[PDB]
C-alpha cells in the first residue's frame, strides 16, 4: 500500500518540522 | 499486528502534532488573558 | 484495534484541531 506509506511519510515530515519549530 | 508497527510512525507523529496544537492554543489563551488584563 | 489509547487520542486530537480552526 504505497498510499499509506506516503501518508506516514507526510505525517512524519510534519511532526519533524514542528520539532524544529519547537527547538527554534 | 504488523499494521500497528507500520502505522506507529504516523500515530506518534499525529500525537506529537496534536500536543503541539494544544500547547500553542493554551499559550495563545494565556496571552489573550494578559491582553484583557491590560 | 481502537482499544489502544494512542489511536483514540489521535482521532480525538484531529477533531480537536478541526474544531479549533473552525
Amino acid at each position: 500500500l504505497p498510499e499509506l506509506r506516503e501518508v506516514v511519510s507526510s505525517i512524519s515530515y510534519i511532526a519533524r518540522q514542528l520539532q524544529e519549530q519547537e527547538d527554534h | 499486528q504488523e499494521l500497528f508497527n507500520e502505522l506507529k510512525p504516523a500515530v506518534d507523529g499525529a500525537n506529537f502534532i496534536v500536543n503541539h496544537m494544544r500547547d500553542q492554543n493554551n499559550y495563545n489563551e494565556e496571552k489573550d488573558s494578559w491582553n484583557r488584563v491590560a | 484495534l481502537i482499544k489502544h489509547p494512542e489511536v483514540k487520542s489521535a482521532i480525538e486530537g484531529i477533531k480537536y484541531i478541526a474544531e479549533t480552526m473552525k
